[PDB]
């Protein structure tokens, strides 16, 4: 009768899924990028003076893959929606696409916003190449807000590479899931 | 192992991507084989078509018209996952001949845009659907319907569907406009699809009362500071339909269509961009003219 938890991480492709995965459960951020098709992994945890099962699940951000990708959801107890904060596309897809589709496959299941990556809101070469493009950085406001709209269970944000936030992005997804 | 092999058509894949899953451990193929039996689909085809037969019957009062079309929006975005995510052959029954799952589509979109688009009722009924998102769903809708091969042949052949793709091009979101632009730059890739582009466009032209075909689109065009993707998908549109025809002097009569809208003099400004993805469509429609 041991307890299980199952957590399933989408959002665009290059958004940073698999290393915030990898830095979390491993403590090593991976160098090269390699797209995921479908991955899972496995992560014993406590809350509450009891040991649970959490189940990670990875999956590819990419289109043509969007067939295969369902089959990573039944039995979701708490999703991942991921945006980069230096990607506004990724931002927008959250919206179009990543919500409507895990509700639509898991009705009643919560979800939380999380922004990735934001170790890079403050470098200039990456401020200086969004400006080229008519762009600027996700404020954590702005995110907070689409949260809001959107149902999710809160907003939280974290970068895999200085792992700051990326502890407390797991715990709040637990929490999510026992609620 | 032949019962992924099934699974694996089912998926739509690519055949770089295809191969890359065969080459598997006969035992990840099992686990991908019972993910699918764990894997069940929310709904038939007929569940939403009907939905979508009855925002149309105009033999409904008001009152059950504004209350059935209050979950439009959602029931399309249900749709659109469904026809975008399940397995192929789900999409191939809201096509076939007992479904006719198309014509509801473009017959729904067709609605949703009527408003925009210039019995007092439907048009009044019209711009209650007008102002959410339904327009840019369908257009949706339409983009998974056309990444299946059999799906794209269907809306190729189709009395009205590019017709009222085109007729979205005055959706106010540009968000909207680039995704049609994609939408009509792929079919006026294939062979046969440049005919069926003049065509839609002649028809554009007379419904919106144009004084010359493109003129709207070169309106949005030039008036656009901000979104840089709709610029992208507009220069890229533009030109393919120039300079990807077989007749020279053909092509030379549509390079000049869009001289005499002023889009040399616009691109004479709009070269100077630093958008890196911009500047590659400019570049290749300034390579492509003739002197
Ligand atoms: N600076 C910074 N870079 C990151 C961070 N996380 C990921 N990256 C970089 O982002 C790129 C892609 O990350 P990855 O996890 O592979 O993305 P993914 O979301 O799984 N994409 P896919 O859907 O294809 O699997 C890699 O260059 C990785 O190095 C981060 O927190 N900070
Ligand atoms: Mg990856």
């Amino acid at each position: 009768a041991m307890q299980t938890i199952k957590c399933v991480v989408v959002g665009d492709g290059a958004v940073g899924k698999t290393c915030l995965l990898i830095s979390y459960t491993t403590n090593k951020f991976p160098s090269e990028y390699v797209p995921t098709v479908f991955d899972n992994y496995a992560v014993t945890v406590m809350i509450g003076g009891e040991p649970y099962t959490l189940g990670l699940f990875d999956t590819a951000g990419q289109e043509d893959y969007d067939r295969l990708r369902p089959l990573s959801y039944p039995q979701t107890d708490v999703f991942l929606v991921c945006f980069s904060v230096v990607s506004p596309s990724s931002f927008e897809n959250v919206k179009e696409k990543w919500v409507p589709e895990i509700t639509h496959h898991c009705p009643k299941t919560p979800f939380l916003l999380v922004g990735t990556q934001i170790d890079l809101r403050d470098d200039p070469s990456t401020i200086e190449k969004l400006a080229k493009n008519k762009q600027k950085p996700i404020t954590p406001e702005t995110a907070e807000k689409l949260a809001r709209d959107l149902k999710a269970v809160k907003y939280v944000e974290c970068s895999a590479l200085t792992q700051r936030g990326l502890k407390n992005v797991f715990d709040e997804a637990i929490l999510a899931a026992l609620e | 192992e032949e019962r992924f092999a099934i699974v694996l058509n089912a998926m739509n894949l690519p055949p770089d991507k295809a191969r890359l899953l065969r080459q598997y451990d006969n035992e990840k193929k099992w686990e991908l084989i019972c993910d699918q039996e764990r894997f069940q689909v929310k709904n038939p085809p007929h569940t939403y078509i009907q939905k979508l037969k009855g925002y149309l019957d105009p033999a409904v009062t008001r009152k059950k018209f504004r209350r059935r079309v209050q979950e439009s929006t959602q029931v399309l975005r249900e749709l659109e996952i469904s026809l975008r995510t399940n397995h192929i052959g789900w999409v191939r029954e809201f096509l076939n001949e007992e479904n006719k799952g198309l014509d509801v589509l473009v017959e729904y979109l067709s609605f949703a845009q009527y408003a925009v688009t210039f019995s007092r009722r439907t048009l009044k009924n019209s711009r209650l659907v007008s102002k959410k998102d339904d327009v840019h769903v369908c257009i949706m809708c339409l983009r998974a319907i056309m990444n299946y091969q059999y799906g794209f042949n269907m809306v190729m052949s189709h009395p009205h569907a590019v017709n009222e793709i085109a007729l979205s091009l005055n959706n106010k979101n540009p968000r909207t406009k680039a995704l049609v632009l994609e939408l009509l730059a792929a079919v006026c890739l294939v062979r046969g699809g440049h005919e069926i582009i003049l065509s839609a466009f002649d028809n554009f032209k007379e419904v919106c009362g144009e004084k010359q075909r493109f003129e709207k689109l070169m309106e949005h065009f030039r008036n656009e500071d901000n979104n840089i993707d709709f610029m992208v998908a507009s220069m890229q549109f533009i030109n393919i339909v120039v300079h990807s025809v077989e007749d020279m002097n053909f092509r030379v009569h549509l390079q000049y269509e869009f001289t005499k809208l002023g889009l040399d003099e616009y691109l004479d400004k709009l070269k100077h961009t630093e958008s890196d993805k911009l500047q590659v469509q400019i570049q290749a429609y300034l390579d492509n003219v003739f002197d």
